[PDB]
Order: C-alpha cells, then structure tokens, then sequence
C-alpha cells in the first residue's frame, strides 16, 4: 500500500517542481538573485584587512541616462557628486579606486551615450569604469554563437557600429573596460550535488542555457584588481594564468550528452586563442575558460580605446609605444594610483615655502619610492615597485607668486 | 590610501523616486553583508505561468521578500508562495501517513487544515485530495 | 601586359614612415586589393577560415569599382580550384 503513497509523493513533487522551475527561471527573480549573489561572490573573495573597501550604489541604466541628460554638465551630475566631489576632490576624504557597473551594453545609442558619460567621469576622477557586453552586441542570440563568427573585425565595419567606432577614438576611452562572456554563479539544484530541505527538488534546465544563473564577469575582473592590491598595493597583476589574472574555483555541472557525460562550461563558450586575440583587438576583455578544468583566465585587459598608428620612423614608433601603453589598463592603474597620491600629498604641502627647485628635489625623492631600477629585480617583485624609470620637470607659470607647472613621465616594467 | 570600489547596479526590483545623488551609498564588508541585504529590503512582485493545472490562461502572481541570500533558496520560495506551501504541507502529511507516523483521524484533521486556505484554487484542492490513499 | 597601361597615384605623407611600401600599398587601391587578396589566400592555405567565409571576403575584395577587370581576373586566377 505504501508504494502507492510513495507514487503519490512522486507525482506531487513532480508538479511542485514544475512550478518552482517557473519561479527560479523567471527573468526578474534571476535579475535580483544574480545581482546579490554575484555581489557576495565578489565581496567574500576580497580582504577588508588589506585596506580594501566597497560601496553599493543602486542605479539603473535608464536613470543614469536620466541624471546625465537632466544635468547641464557632468560636473553637476549626482554620480559625479558622489564619486569625485565627495571623494577625490574633498580635503580629508579618499578617492574611488574603480567603478564596477553591473550592466550589459548593446550598440544602442542610449548605451553608447551612457558609455561616453562614464568615460568622462572616469577620466575626471582617474578611475576606470568596468562593465560587460551583451551577446546581441555581436549580432548573435547568445554567446554560445561566438564560434560561428568568422570575422569580428569585418563584423564591426557595418554602419550599425558607427557610434562605437567613434567612441573607441575618443581620448576618454582609456577609462572604459567591457568584458565578454558571462559565467555560472550557481550549480542547478539536485538531490546529490545541491540538495534542499524537505521538498525533493531537482532543478530541470531545459534546452535554453538561459535557465542557468549566469553572472556578470565584471565582478571577476574586480576580484583580480582586489587581489593585486591586497598583495602589493598596486593593480597591475591581473592579466595572466600565473600573474594573477586567473579566476579559480568555477562551478561545474556534469550531465548526460549523447549517451556520454559532459560538463556545462562555466563560461558560455570555450574560447580559442585566435578568437580571444580577435576580441582583444576589438577592445574586449574576454575571460577564457581553461579546457577540462574549473579555471578561467584574463589574458589581457585592453581598454576600449583603439591604438593610433604613426609613421615607421624612430620617433613615430616611440609615439606608438607610448600610446599603446596608454591604451592598456594594467598601466593605466599605476597612473591612477599616482594621481591619487599626488592630489592627497600635495594638498598637505600647500602653504609651505617651496621654490621651483624645491619642488623638483622633493618630487624626485618621492617618486623614487616606487622605482625598481636594478639590473634584474625579482620577477613579480617589481610588482610592488611597478616603475623602472621616472622623470620630473618643474617650471613656473608666469604671472603670479608661487604656483608651478609639473611634468611627470614614467617608464614602468613591461 | 585604501582601494575603494563603487558597485553601481539595479539591486532592487524597482527604481527609486529619490534623486540619484540624494540616495546614499552603502559600505559593504564580510561582517555585515546579510545585514545590508536585510536593511535594503528586497521584494519581487511578478507573475509566472501556473503549471499546477492544465490551463494556459492560468497565471500565478507572487510577492517574494528577501532579507538574506538564503531567502533565494527553493525552500524560502515555497514558504512565501501559499500555492506551493500548501502542497509541501500536503507532502509532509502524505509521508507521515505512509510511514505510519500518524493515525487516520489525525491525518484527516490536518488535511482539512491544509485545504482550508482560502487563497487556494478549488482545482488545486482537488489535485491535492486526489493524492490521498483510499484507505 | 600592356605597354599602354599606366597607373596614376595620389600619395599623401604626414611622417617618414608614410614612405614605406606598406603605406604606399595602403594608398594605392590597385595594390591594396592585391594585399587583401594575399591575406585571404594565406588564411585559406593555412586553414584559418572556411570556404564560405573565403568566398564572401573574396567578393568583398573584388567588388572595388576602381579596379580593372583584367586585374580582377588575375586575382581570381590565384584561387585554388577547391
């Protein structure tokens, strides 16, 4: 008799799981959940004892556009108020290191304009803006179609991307960074791998991989920056499987294939070296999946800015080198930290009896603190001293008594 | 100088009428993340397809509330949706009866208690009563 | 192979590297199309792209209205039969 009652329990749990799947696969529910869970996945991978801080700002993209278009100038926007004004431009305060936006961007004009405003703010405060790109940006329904794309460079020649093309040429593009495929945050519920209490729930992911709780990879990149800073107080080591750009401990999900077994890739696709290189040429930060493991890697963190070409002469090639250095976030971060330190420390020197040469001597002695100019410093030890060379020149602005024009040029390790 | 990051995003189910600057940021750390969730107060009013029957016009509207990440688990989801919580109580009643943990009079009383919920549909009530063994 | 065939070019220079053959080819479509064809053939021979992509890109390269039909024929004669 009890066997029939157990069959009743099987059918009852079957229907209940039928509805629970509708709840757990709802786009709004997944929006909220993935927001909070990705947030915690970031926070619990940092080290607040290493002088790392994180603030939450609830804002939708539509309202960001509403504020930026309502304000007459970016200096009067609320975001600028709480990023620059209440921080970097406040005596006694502290400057924001970087801004992580949990958003997906398309080629739409609204998204492009939002990116322009974020580039302006990031340039004014010396802090990069990191986000993610949506699959339709490549003209595909989902990232799972990336291996079918024969040529992204040619794809980007269509008139649909005119605004993005100009954005890549703006000088504020150095403060913009967009990531490619998303990444799994939760393994689907199962009586063995992920059980729940009481109700025997077995989550049924259908043919639509959108049933999986995908998460924005911008948070993973943020964890990279956090680790680099926790170890060295600088953020350059975030672009290598061994350098510190490796994301370890990704969720896995083995399930039946055509009679065999296979694991759902933690990223939507398994990006090959050539495809990753193409995305890098297109100014995208692609988190590549290490085949057959639970580890991914960021091979490079190029900004949105496109490098400029100069005449192949000695001076022209020198100009190309400097420009590309500017185009790379791993060096942009050193520049940004330097700007923060300069603002803070100089504020305290305002009012002292400083002549031009005094500025020269003091600034040289200070810059030397982050310089490792040895014949061969320990590898990944010039991490703490990212600069190899540095030059400072100080002139007087002519027309008044006691302000100067300072030029600081740095050669960091490659 | 510390390394301070600003996470900007849609952490709620709706936009706030508060001007973007007027709203303040919240400092988050490992020792108070859950408290930050509870103070932020999460709520989702949404409609999904009602798969508890066989009607394509049947829809189910739910109002879920979140104070911590554990509230995203299916147990909490069921706890917050009476159309499923009643079915979980029915499950417990049937397992208790089949395991001989309670007698038929207690089983009948508790069944009446479960089915008495006025928010349930008569069709759902009939589907639940159809699971009771004849004896 | 025509002694009466002449080619007029309008080169522009902003730096000394603009005197390199790469820039010269970049500024002369009758050669730039041939360099794009070169890249297409090397990609195909190295198996970097499939035949459908190869065909599409070839059409793209040969579509340039400033090219001569004779040049177009010489370029298509370099495509492997397969």
């Amino acid at each position: 008799d009890k066997a029939l009652v157990d069959a009743m329990i099987a059918e009852i749990d079957k229907r209940l799981s039928s509805q629970v799947n509708e709840i757990l696969h709802a786009k709004e529910f997944q929006k909220l959940e993935s927001s909070w869970r990705s947030l915690k996945f970031m926070v619990d991978r940092t080290d607040f004892r290493e002088n790392t801080r994180v603030e939450m700002l609830n804002a939708s993209k539509e309202d960001l556009q509403k504020d930026f278009e309502d304000a007459p100038e970016v200096t009067k926007s609320g975001l600028y108020k709480l990023v620059y004004s209440n921080e970097y431009g406040v005596f006694g305060g502290k400057p924001y290191g970087i801004i992580s936006a949990n958003y997906d961007f398309n080629v739409g004009p609204q998204d492009m304009e939002l990116l322009r405003k974020c580039a302006s703010v990031a340039a004014m405060a010396h802090a990069p803006f990191i986000g993610n790109a949506a699959p339709e940006v490549f003209g595909e329904e989902s990232f799972l179609k990336l291996p079918d794309l024969k040529d992204l460079k040619s794809l980007f020649e269509g008139p649909q991307y005119a605004r993005w093309h100009s954005f890549r040429e703006s000088e504020d593009a150095r403060y913009v960074g967009l990531a490619l495929p998303r990444f799994l945050l939760r393994l689907p519920y199962g009586e063995k791998t992920v059980p729940v209490k009481a109700f025997n729930f077995t989550e049924d992911v259908v043919g639509h991989h959108e049933r999986y709780l995908w998460g924005h990879a911008s948070v993973a990149l943020t964890s990279r920056v956090a680790d680099s800073f926790a170890k060295f107080r600088w953020s350059p080591n975030i672009i290598g499987p061994q350098s510190g750009g490796a994301v370890e401990n990704l969720p896995l999900h083995q399930y039946e294939a055509m009679g065999e077994i296979q694991t759902k890739i933690p990223t939507e696709v398994m990006l090959t070296e050539r495809r990753e290189f193409e995305l890098s040429e297109e100014g995208f930060i692609g988190l590549v999946f290490r085949k057959d493991s639970d580890n991914a890697a960021f091979f490079s963190a190029n900004s949105t800015q496109k490098p400029r070409f100069f005449g192949n002469t000695p001076e022209g090639k020198a100009a190309e080198t400097n420009y590309r250095l500017g185009t790379q976030l791993p060096y942009m971060f050193i520049m940004t930290r330097l700007a923060h330190y300069i603002k803070v420390l100089q504020r305290e020197q305002i009012g002292s009896w400083k002549e031009k040469s005094d500025l020269e001597r003091e600034l040289n002695h200070w810059l030397s603190q982050y310089i490792s100019d040895m014949d061969d410093p320990a590898p990944a030890v010039r991490s703490r001293r990212p600069l190899r060379a540095a030059r400072v020149v100080v002139e007087d602005v002519e027309g008044q008594p006691g302000w100067y024009r300072c030029s600081l040029q740095v050669r960091p390790h490659f | 100088l510390p390394l301070k990051v600003l996470m900007l995003g849609d952490f709620t189910g709706q936009e706030d009428a508060r001007p973007l600057e007027q709203r303040a940021p919240i400092n988050v750390d490992k020792a108070n993340f859950n408290e930050v969730m509870a103070q932020q107060n999460l709520k989702v009013t949404l409609t999904a397809a009602d798969k508890l029957s066989a009607d394509p016009n049947a829809t189910m509207n739910v109002s879920l509330q979140f104070k911590n990440l554990n509230d995203f688990s299916p147990e909490s989801v069921v706890n917050q949706v009476p159309e499923l919580k009643k079915l979980l109580e029915l499950r417990s009643a049937l397992n208790a009866l089949k395991g001989p943990l309670g007698n038929l009079p207690a089983f009948r009383k508790k069944l009446q208690a479960l089915l008495a919920d006025e928010d349930g549909r008569k069709a759902l009530i009939k589907e639940l009563g159809l699971t009771e063994e004849t004896k």
